[PDB]
């Protein structure tokens, strides 16, 4: 929920999450959601933003409505920060316990350690039961099984309440007396010397002292109990294993781009060369988390969300197919009511007016290509 | 008599060799100014450094050293309107010290500024540091350190002590020249860039706050003023 | 005008910029002047200078002598600062448009966002005309056509003045009455408080509430008029094309390099294997914007600035021709004034003792190869 709010062009261009799918739209408390995909980092990475050196792959919710059971980029799963290369493709996969009731917004994000959170598109997925109903069972090594809903929360209780009442009954002991305007009277009026005095002194001593023995004492029982245990594990990992994708045989070039203000649509003049050896026709056009389709190429079944869906928001003047070894220039329009609702065409505010986003390539076997295309974008007014 | 035309001398001096020093750098600045290294710099420019740091002491010496050795032993038997008359000769020194202030401070100054964003520097002496760091800013000390001196050897006020603001209000500005082993430091090793909000400047801003010393300054000449001839008619 | 001062070894060793050209060497005013080139960032790039991630093409020269039209690393537009890969070459256009007359050096130069300006060769370019024929027309995408050399002049010198007399006046009300001593004294002798009474107050309120009234009155009229307006466009653009090069098919080692104290000379010894299928010969070195040519094999036709350029400053030991697959060793001399001009000598100053340049082989076809050279560079005094 938190993009809109950021730079259109930092939107466009940071990373393109595509292939994204959901492995269901409606769980149970305690039930499994897998959400997929592949990531492509943006080769001109904003100079604003830090290179993801050091990266995590986190979940777009309103707190914990689930709980991350398990993350992966590659194959490999990914508890800390991971270190990400700017031009590199990675698929990822986050699997999610459902945890509260509710409709939620869900989203794949990408934290940078020095540029902020990278939102990717949001599904909305609904959780039916009971919170109560939840649990979250985890086995140690030392051979317990216990629930990390509950783990743990009496004794913080008591110990947080024990010295609590200990620090009360320090103060109330001293409160017993008159407390202000006496003792002030008293301190100020010659020396005072008699507000403090025996057995205030052997009080004193013996709160000092329990104090100190019974923290003692409680590290030593706590390591008795408890006797194995490990620091908290950090560390960024690297090598993140990316995708080895094929060269595309199709090369874009952005001839002028631009987008009317206002408007709800945005044009563009591209020479599109086919090689390889099969006639080529574009389907798609995805800028930031917004997909345009052209209906007569290609048609979404991955049940893709319908705000950010435009399943005939992409015209090309013409998408014929281009035969192998041909190149020619088309005008591509991507044109939808997201362009404004997910405020792509504040870019006018924006003090780096450029634009990136993936062309998919369709050919008629329906294997696909993805070539990527980054241009100044250039408003028009009149 | 009181406030004689010296005023006008002081002013006009500092204007007209200031407007010929500008005309002499616009002249010189381009053709025989941009290669420190033709030797044509170095007698435009490099005799101009030698002349100015020479000249600037031997006046220093000689101003400083009248204005000394004539001091008034007798301050005790001075008439109240031979002390208006000194106390608005020293004005105009504060006057001049003020003007001087401006072109070195200000002018000069931000003019080093303009050849930061044509030029590249190939030495700390480049034909807007001779005029800058060893001309302007040794002339306004030369005319705060005598508008001190002059202060102090003829106005009773200002004798039987050393002023405080006015101690900072003639040192602190002075203590920018120095601060010019800052700049160049702060140039080679630190900062390559041509910033000039740099924090390799902030020795001139921090010497350059002590001129507001200059309102204890003038509330201590005001002051000064008003002892016999206050009036009357002030307060009244 | 910038070198001959920066370190000897510093600019052996950032930036080479070879197959310099410029289009005029005398030009009219608005008459334009093109200067192309290769650069080639040093793989040995100083640790004292930061890498150039962030680097800007800018123009060596006394002021706006010229404004720069247009400038292009690889092929495309580059108003912004760039991120360039060491130990890539890139080719570099700059279109420069005559503004002030006269006799100007222009230097095509490399601003790095943290070791400062590396400056290329300068050459001279003479303007005739008189500057105030110079226009910059520009046409805005609010079909409007201003000069850049006055546009909006006349607007900022009515506000600032405006501004400045209402400043003037504040003062001059109340400089009417006397200023500093008696209202010093009546501050000093009891409670003032006289003077500053009414209509002064009422005064100070007009002040104020006619500041904030203008100041929000002409902001509604600047928006009114110019009512489309972009932020200021910046950012590092990334994705620089670089120049690809074939693999140079010349190897030389250089085994032992040195110069003598005094002198105007540098002497190395270098092993040069030819593979390949061509007869190589020497013809160029290049050290620091001093090309050392040996004239019976490489003769300059681009008009180089004759102070940088040494016509028959490469003596090779054995120039013969180098048969494909012969390796031999030969004594090299780079000579010429220009070694002590440009203070090339000045090495023995600097903390680091090592030079980089590049060699230029030639064969018989013409066709030439560039093979880059460093090395330490030891000075002899006896
Ligand atoms: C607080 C104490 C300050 C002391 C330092 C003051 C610096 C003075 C200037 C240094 C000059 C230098 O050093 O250079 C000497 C220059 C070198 O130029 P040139 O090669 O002869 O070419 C010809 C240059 N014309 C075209 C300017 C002649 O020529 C000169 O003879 C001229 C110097 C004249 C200085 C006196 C006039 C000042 C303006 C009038 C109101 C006072
Ligand atoms: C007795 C009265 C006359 C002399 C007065 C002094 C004039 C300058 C002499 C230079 C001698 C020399 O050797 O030059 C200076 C040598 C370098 O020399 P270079 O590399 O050959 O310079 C060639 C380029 N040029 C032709 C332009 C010179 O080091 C320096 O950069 C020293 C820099 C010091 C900067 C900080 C100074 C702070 C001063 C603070 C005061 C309160
Ligand atoms: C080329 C350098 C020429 C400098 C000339 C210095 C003049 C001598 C300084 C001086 O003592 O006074 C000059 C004037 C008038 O004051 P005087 O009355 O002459 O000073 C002594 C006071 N006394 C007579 C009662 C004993 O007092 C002034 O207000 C003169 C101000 C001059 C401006 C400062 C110029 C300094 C440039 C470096
Ligand atoms: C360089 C940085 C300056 C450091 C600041 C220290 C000075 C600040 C206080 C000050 O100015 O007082 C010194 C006297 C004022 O009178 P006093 O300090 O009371 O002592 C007078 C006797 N004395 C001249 C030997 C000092 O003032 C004078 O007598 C000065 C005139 C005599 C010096 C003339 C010779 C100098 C030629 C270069
Ligand atoms: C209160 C500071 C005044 C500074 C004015 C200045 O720098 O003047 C130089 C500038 C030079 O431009 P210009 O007048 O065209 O004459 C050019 C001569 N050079 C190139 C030597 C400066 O203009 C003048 O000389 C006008 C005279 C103003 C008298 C207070
Ligand atoms: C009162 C505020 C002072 C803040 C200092 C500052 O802005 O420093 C920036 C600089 C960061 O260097 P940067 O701006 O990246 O410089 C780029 C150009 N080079 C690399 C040549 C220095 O940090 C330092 O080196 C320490 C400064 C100590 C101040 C007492
Ligand atoms: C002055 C009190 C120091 C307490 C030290 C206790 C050490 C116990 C080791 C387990
Ligand atoms: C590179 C980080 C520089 C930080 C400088 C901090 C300056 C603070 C002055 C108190
Ligand atoms: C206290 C003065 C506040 C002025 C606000 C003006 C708002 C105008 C909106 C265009
Ligand atoms: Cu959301
Ligand atoms: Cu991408
Ligand atoms: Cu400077
Ligand atoms: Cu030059
Ligand atoms: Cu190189």
């Amino acid at each position: 929920h938190g993009e809109k709010s950021q730079a259109a062009f930092m939107r466009m261009r940071t990373i393109h999450w595509y292939d994204l799918s959901w492995s269901k739209e409606k769980v149970k408390i305690n039930e499994t959601v897998e959400i997929k995909g592949k990531f492509h980092v943006f080769e001109g990475w904003p100079e604003t933003v830090d290179e993801p050196d050091v990266a995590f792959l986190n979940v777009g919710m309103p707190g914990p409505v689930f709980i991350r059971k398990e993350s992966y980029i590659g194959g490999q799963l990914v508890p800390r920060s991971v270190r990400l290369e700017i031009g590199k493709t990675y698929d990822f996969r986050v699997v999610l316990k459902a945890r509260r009731p509710g409709d939620w917004h869900v989203h794949t994000m990408m934290n940078v350690q020095g540029g902020g959170p990278i939102i990717g598109p949001g599904k909305w997925i609904t959780v039916e039961g009971s919170m109560s109903e939840f649990r979250n069972p985890v086995t140690t090594l030392t051979g317990q099984t216990v629930d990390l809903e509950n783990y743990n929360e009496g004794n913080t209780y008591f110990w947080h309440a024990f010295w609590f009442a200990i620090g009360v009954a320090w103060i109330g002991y001293w409160s017993r007396r008159p407390i202000f305007i006496p003792r002030l009277l008293m301190v100020d009026a010659g020396r005072a010397d008699e507000l403090v005095s025996a057995t205030d002194r052997k009080v004193a001593m013996g709160f000092l002292a329990a104090t100190i023995l019974i923290v003692v004492m409680a590290m030593s029982s706590a390591n008795s109990k408890y006797p194995i245990t490990i620091p908290l594990q950090a560390g960024t990992m690297r090598g993140m294993k990316p995708l080895e994708l094929p060269a595309p045989t199709v090369s874009v070039k952005v001839e002028d781009a631009t987008y009317r203000v206002p408007g709800r649509a945005m044009r563009m003049k591209l020479t599109i060369t086919n090689h390889g050896n099969s006639p080529i026709r574009l389907g798609e056009f995805y800028t930031a988390s917004v997909r345009f389709l052209d209906s007569d190429v290609y048609k979404d079944t991955t049940g893709y969300p319908e705000d950010l869906l435009a399943e005939d928001g992409l015209s090309v003047s013409d998408n014929s197919p281009l035969a192998p070894g041909e190149t020619r220039t088309v005008d591509v329009t991507a044109s939808d009511a997201a362009w404004e609702v997910y405020r792509l065409s504040d870019i006018i505010y924006d003090p780096d007016s450029r634009f990136a986003g993936l062309l998919f390539f369709f050919d008629a076997t329906g294997n696909r290509q993805v070539v990527q295309i980054d241009a100044p974008l250039i408003p028009s007014f009149m | 008599l009181l406030d004689k035309k010296w005023l006008t001398f002081a002013l006009a001096i500092y204007t007209v060799f200031y407007l010929w020093v500008r005309w002499y750098e616009g002249v010189y600045g381009w053709s025989a100014g941009l290669d420190s290294f033709a030797p044509e710099f170095e007698t435009y420019w490099m005799n101009f450094l030698y002349t100015e740091i020479v000249l600037e002491i031997v006046t220093a010496s000689i101003l400083w050293g009248y204005l000394w050795k004539t001091r008034d032993r007798n301050l005790a038997a001075l008439t109240p309107r031979e002390e208006l008359r000194r106390n608005f000769t020293h004005l105009v020194w504060l006057v001049a010290y003020a003007w001087a202030i401006y072109w070195g401070a200000s002018y000069f100054t931000e003019q080093d500024g303009t050849w930061h964003q044509t030029i590249v520097r190939d030495t700390d002496f480049t034909p807007s540091h001779i005029i800058e760091f060893y001309l302007s800013y040794p002339i306004y000390i030369i005319t705060g350190f005598a508008a001190f001196i002059y202060a102090k050897t003829r106005l009773p006020f200002f004798a039987k002590g050393i002023s405080l603001p006015y101690l900072v209000l003639v040192v602190g500005p002075f203590m920018i020249l120095p601060n010019v082993g800052l700049n160049e430091w702060g140039h080679t090793f630190w900062f390559m860039e041509e910033l000039f909000v740099a924090p390799l400047h902030y020795g001139f801003v921090i010497f350059g706050w002590l001129a507001l010393a200059v309102m204890g300054t003038l509330t201590q000449t005001f002051y000064s003023f008003a002892q016999g001839g206050l009036g009357q008619s002030l307060c009244e």
